[PDB]
RNA sequence: GGCGCUGCUGCAGUUGAAACGCCCGUAGUUGGCCCCCCGCCGCCACGAGGAAACGGGAGCGCUCCAGGCAGGUUGGACCCGCCGCGUGGGACCGCGGCGGGCCCGGCGCGCCGCGGCAGCCCCGAGGAGAGCGGGCGGGGGCACCGGUACCGGCCGGGGACGGGUGAAACAGGAUGAUCCCGCCGAGACCGCCGGCCGCGCAGGCGCCUGCCAAGACCGCCUCUGUCAAUCAAGGGCGAAGGCCGGGGGCUAGAAGGCGAUCAGACACCACCGUAUUCCCGGCCGUAAACGGUGCCGCCCCGCGGCCGGCGCGCGUCCCGCCGGCCGCCCAGGGAAACCGGGAGGCUCCGGGCUCUGGGGGGAGUAUGGCCGCAAGGCUGAAACUUGAAGGCAUUG
């Protein structure tokens, strides 16, 4: 059926490779966690493989993996 | 990339995106991030681990974003830039340590041959630094010498 | 002399060099990936006897052991012994046992 | 590209065609200088001497005769040759003191035929072309 | 003859002229 | 590594042709690339295309019609004087009557015809028909 | 000239002659994309200036003609030297603090911050280098360490042959062998698992435990800003055999010895055995060192298998992405065999770089040079000879 590459349909095009999409992106994204004994919110990269700590923990809370990482009991947003 | 010196053809990279603009969420300012930037220089944090810690803590995707500058620019802005640039500081650390470990292992070809593969590549961008005037031009990297150069 | 095989008479794939081993008839060095390799497993009585060792054993609930051995020839030995056979120049390519 | 290509490489052009241009025969036998050194006639039509015997010689594997030939010495260097003398019943005008004028075979220094090792051929004798002579045009004294 | 010893008789030969040229 | 971009993109074009595709992606762009693209479509040899921007060297789309038989670069661009045009013509072209040889002069990019219609030479860069 | 058998246009290098064993690397050649409207090259066009004859070429009946410049107011027009000089263009190819006033015809030279200017960073390559995280693997080096087996020695047992071959003979045995079991010594080796597995620049890579430095890949909204490609000279590594100096010494085993066979057997087969095979420090630099296929980059119908990393989905699987190793194969290619991840996109011929070949012999020889302890290696002719040699495929 008819497709124009000028105009892709995005769900298709985000299974290629980052790199031979018509126009480049990023791959990863921000997000927002709560800290299990904290009413705030901290926003975290998700492809991180450095220390992040609580405001007030000095726990590390991140698992580096070689993709997009883990946390150590903490619950999850998106923006 | 892993193809100047052998025959690997990889092709693992990092794209940034289309849109050259601040994030939504961002509250801080270019005068309160040159403020971190400097305070992880002068901590001993070298260039390329001061946007990983940027990146993963204080949730800032690429610094010229919300500055409008480079990180070395900042710091050489701010008189922070070290004396010679990082990449080759760490070929000459690794040339370092090569040698210190063929001092006990006289029979290790191997690391002979990496041995000279490193120090190729350590002149050839010696070279190219000396002649844009990003270093003296009575630069040279000697062997017997390198070792105590890193203290300084 | 044209190229006869694909594999050029051997399975070797990505290296450079393999191990050598010993042909079981003749004593010859032949590469490792080349040497024709079968496996066998038999029991150690003839089976024409098979139930005569067993009728005169004391033990009860006995069975009878078994030997198992890898068989490697060289292709000459293997071609005069008949565990292969030349073959057509369609049936060559067939890898069917 | 097999060949090198590039806007300012025309020396190098040059340079291979001069190293190469050596591996032909034809050239380097018509260049070298080895073959004017060697070449009995010193790079001339034809050359005279004198005939200082009269010899036959077998033919090669599939033909079956006597080729009637002469030795001659020559004038302009004194090197020794041996030509060859076609037309029946020509071997008879040839004594065994007679300037003779002797040219090639053709091939230009290779031998023709069947005749081994002969590339010279007489033409003249004691001043009378040879083939005249048996077209019976001409006769010799005596 | 096999290369592999016309290659072997060659060497031989070129051995014997070195000796006999070693002499004066 | 890369060195002729315009080489590469002929080559593409030739490819999908040959196969019967309706459209083709070719990168990078270059100023030159959409120059020879806009003498081609002038002539009505291709349809539309689209150079899509991609902060870096961009992506071009191509819509293809089936009228291409064959097109190549010329490397190097040696130049020709205004009299040489013809020993070329009847070098690369098929006649004397249709194909298109395009220079580049001092007066813009241009097919052959136009430059001996202002009788005057430049470099070659390539031709197609 | 034929001859695209000298190839710039325009040859050939899997098997016909021909890709260096491999990696680094200077000179050389080549180098992504982007600002237009300045300067300096190249380049294109038009001029100026300098020789005619020759070569083209306007006009003319030496009766024609090869000619000549004639002729009946005439005529011998014009063009053709050049990397230099002048005018214009400017696509393509490179290379590159300012204003105002002191000050005054201009230019320099300094002098005032005078208040006039948006004062002074393309971008961030499906180029490259550096980084961090994660697994991955017979990749490398040093030390240590287990296992049976081959060989040798010792205790006990028992009592006639054992070994070896296609068949035999020489070796062994009443000084008790061969055979069975226990104990000891030494030096090699690393089985079955073991592969259309995996790793390394190639040569190559497999016992236990510990230490040491490295590597490609993947993932990434990390850093730099063209730092690149290929490479004469030059440097480094390089199976096995071989050499120099030390050590060690089980097995197998060039040389040598001996039993058969045979017309002969100085060989194949049997038996004994020196160098060698193993370790350390050097030398040598070659292999059918093979994919008989140089390196970097682009496009390319499909169907499968295996290896490493990652991501989405349901409830181990399943669908993708990147990188590697393989099989089959439409088109296309080819002398064909076959290739097809190229040997395709090529007489419709031009992406970049390096090397090699030009009928068969003579000959990889002679000679000279460099290297080597030597054995060699690298470089390398000519006279002369010859009508074919060779590739892939068909029938007998
Ligand atoms: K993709
Ligand atoms: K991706
Ligand atoms: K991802
Ligand atoms: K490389
Ligand atoms: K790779
Ligand atoms: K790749
Ligand atoms: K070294
Ligand atoms: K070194
Ligand atoms: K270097
Ligand atoms: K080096
Ligand atoms: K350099
Ligand atoms: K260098
Ligand atoms: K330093
Ligand atoms: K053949
Ligand atoms: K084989
Ligand atoms: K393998
Ligand atoms: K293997
Ligand atoms: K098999
Ligand atoms: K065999
Ligand atoms: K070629
Ligand atoms: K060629
Ligand atoms: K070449
Ligand atoms: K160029
Ligand atoms: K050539
Ligand atoms: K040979
Ligand atoms: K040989
Ligand atoms: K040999
Ligand atoms: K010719
Ligand atoms: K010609
Ligand atoms: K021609
Ligand atoms: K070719
Ligand atoms: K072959
Ligand atoms: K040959
Ligand atoms: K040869
Ligand atoms: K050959
Ligand atoms: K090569
Ligand atoms: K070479
Ligand atoms: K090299
Ligand atoms: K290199
Ligand atoms: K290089
Ligand atoms: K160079
Ligand atoms: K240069
Ligand atoms: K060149
Ligand atoms: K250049
Ligand atoms: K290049
Ligand atoms: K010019
Ligand atoms: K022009
Ligand atoms: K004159
Ligand atoms: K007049
Ligand atoms: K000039
Ligand atoms: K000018
Ligand atoms: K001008
Ligand atoms: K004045
Ligand atoms: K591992
Ligand atoms: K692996
Ligand atoms: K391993
Ligand atoms: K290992
Ligand atoms: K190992
Ligand atoms: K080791
Ligand atoms: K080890
Ligand atoms: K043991
Ligand atoms: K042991
Ligand atoms: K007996
Ligand atoms: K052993
Ligand atoms: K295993
Ligand atoms: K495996
Ligand atoms: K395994
Ligand atoms: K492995
Ligand atoms: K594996
Ligand atoms: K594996
Ligand atoms: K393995
Ligand atoms: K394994
Ligand atoms: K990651
Ligand atoms: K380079
Ligand atoms: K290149
Ligand atoms: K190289
Ligand atoms: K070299
Ligand atoms: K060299
Ligand atoms: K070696
Ligand atoms: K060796
Ligand atoms: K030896
Ligand atoms: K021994
Ligand atoms: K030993
Ligand atoms: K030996
Ligand atoms: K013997
Ligand atoms: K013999
Ligand atoms: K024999
Ligand atoms: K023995
Ligand atoms: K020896
Ligand atoms: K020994
Ligand atoms: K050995
Ligand atoms: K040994
Ligand atoms: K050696
Ligand atoms: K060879
Ligand atoms: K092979
Ligand atoms: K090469
Ligand atoms: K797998
Ligand atoms: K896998
Ligand atoms: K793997
Ligand atoms: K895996
Ligand atoms: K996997
Ligand atoms: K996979
Ligand atoms: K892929
Ligand atoms: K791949
Ligand atoms: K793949
Ligand atoms: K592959
Ligand atoms: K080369
Ligand atoms: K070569
Ligand atoms: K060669
Ligand atoms: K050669
Ligand atoms: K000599
Ligand atoms: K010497
Ligand atoms: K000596
Ligand atoms: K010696
Ligand atoms: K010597
Ligand atoms: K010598
Ligand atoms: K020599
Ligand atoms: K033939
Ligand atoms: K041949
Ligand atoms: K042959
Ligand atoms: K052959
Ligand atoms: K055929
Ligand atoms: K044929
Ligand atoms: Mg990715
Ligand atoms: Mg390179
Ligand atoms: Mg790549
Ligand atoms: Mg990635
Ligand atoms: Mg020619
Ligand atoms: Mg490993
Ligand atoms: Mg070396
Ligand atoms: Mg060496
Ligand atoms: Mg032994
Ligand atoms: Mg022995
Ligand atoms: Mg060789
Ligand atoms: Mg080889
Ligand atoms: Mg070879
Ligand atoms: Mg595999
Ligand atoms: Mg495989
Ligand atoms: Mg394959
Ligand atoms: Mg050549
Ligand atoms: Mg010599
Ligand atoms: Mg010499
Ligand atoms: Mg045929």
């Amino acid at each position: 059926m008819n497709v124009d590459l000028l105009y892709p349909d995005p769900v298709e095009e985000q299974r290629k490779h980052k790199l031979k999409r018509l126009v480049q992106g990023p791959n990863s994204y921000f997000l927002e966690i709560k800290c299990a004994g904290c009413q705030d919110i901290v926003v975290v990269y998700s492809h991180a493989n450095t220390p992040v700590f609580c405001p007030g923990c000095t726990s590390q809370i991140s698992i580096p993996t070689g993709g997009k990482c883990a946390f150590t009991s903490q619950v999850e947003r998106y923006r | 990339m892993g193809r100047m010196h052998s025959k690997g053809k990889g092709i693992s990279r990092s794209a940034i995106p289309y849109t050259r603009a601040p994030a939504p969420w961002n509250k801080y300012t270019p005068e309160d991030v040159c403020e971190q930037i400097c305070k992880l220089a002068k901590k001993g944090t070298p260039p390329s681990r001061i946007g990983l810690i940027l990146r993963d803590q204080f949730a800032i995707g690429q610094v010229k974003n919300v500055t409008g500058s480079k990180i070395v620019r900042i710091l050489k802005a701010k008189g922070l830039a070290p004396e010679i640039p990082e990449d080759l500081y760490c070929m000459i650390k690794k040339a370092v340590a090569i040698r210190k470990h063929l001092e006990r292992s006289r029979r290790d070809k191997d690391s002979k041959f990496r041995l000279i593969l490193v120090e190729s590549r350590i002149h050839r961008l010696a070279r190219y630094y000396r002649q844009a005037r990003r270093l003296p031009p009575t630069f040279r990297y000697k062997s017997d010498q390198a070792a105590a150069l890193l203290a300084t | 002399m044209p190229v006869k095989r694909r594999n050029n008479g051997r399975s070797k794939y990505n290296c450079g060099h393999t191990n050598i081993v010993r042909c079981q008839n003749c004593h010859r060095c032949v590469p490792k990936d080349k040497v024709i390799k079968r496996f066998t497993i038999r029991n150690i009585v003839d089976n024409t006897i098979a139930d005569d060792v067993l009728n005169a054993c004391v033990i009860q609930g006995f069975a009878i052991p078994k030997l198992y051995n890898k068989v490697q020839y060289c292709v000459s030995c293997s071609i005069h012994n008949h565990i292969v056979r030349v073959r057509s120049r369609e049936d060559r390519k067939i890898r069917t046992p | 590209m097999s060949k090198t290509s590039g806007l300012y490489t025309a020396r190098k052009l040059r340079t291979v065609r001069r190293v190469n241009r050596w591996a032909d025969k034809k050239y380097r036998k018509a260049h070298l200088g080895t073959w004017l050194k060697a070449n009995p006639l010193e790079g001339a039509c034809m050359a005279r001497g004198i005939v200082t015997q009269k010899i036959g010689i077998s033919a090669k594997q599939p033909n079956s005769a006597v080729r009637k030939a002469v030795r001659v010495q020559l004038t302009k260097n004194s090197k020794k040759i041996t030509a060859f003398v076609p037309r029946d019943g020509s071997i008879t005008y040839i004594d065994n003191n007679d300037e003779v004028l002797v040219a090639g075979f053709g091939r230009a220094g290779r031998a023709v035929g069947d005749i081994p090792g002969c590339r010279f051929k007489v033409i003249k004798v004691a001043g009378i072309g040879l083939l005249a002579l048996f077209l019976r045009k001409r006769e010799k004294r005596a | 003859m096999r290369a592999k010893w016309a290659k072997k008789r060659m060497r031989k030969l070129k051995r014997k002229r070195r000796h006999m040229k070693a002499r004066s | 590594v890369r060195i002729n971009v315009l080489r590469d993109a002929l080559k593409s074009i030739c490819n999908a042709q040959r196969i019967g595709k309706k459209q083709v992606i070719v990168r990078p762009s270059s100023k030159v690339i959409i120059e020879f693209l806009q003498l081609m479509q002038k002539n009505g040899y291709i349809s539309d295309f689209a150079v899509v921007d991609n902060h870096r060297s961009n992506r071009i789309v191509v819509n293809l019609i089936g009228r291409l038989n064959k097109a190549g670069v010329i490397s190097p661009r040696f130049d020709i004087p205004a009299n040489d045009i013809e020993k070329w013509v009847v070098n690369l072209l098929p006649s004397r009557l249709f194909g298109h040889i395009i220079l580049t002069t001092s007066q813009g990019i241009m097919d052959h015809i136009e430059a001996q219609h202002r009788q005057i030479g430049g470099k070659v860069i390539g031709y197609f028909y």
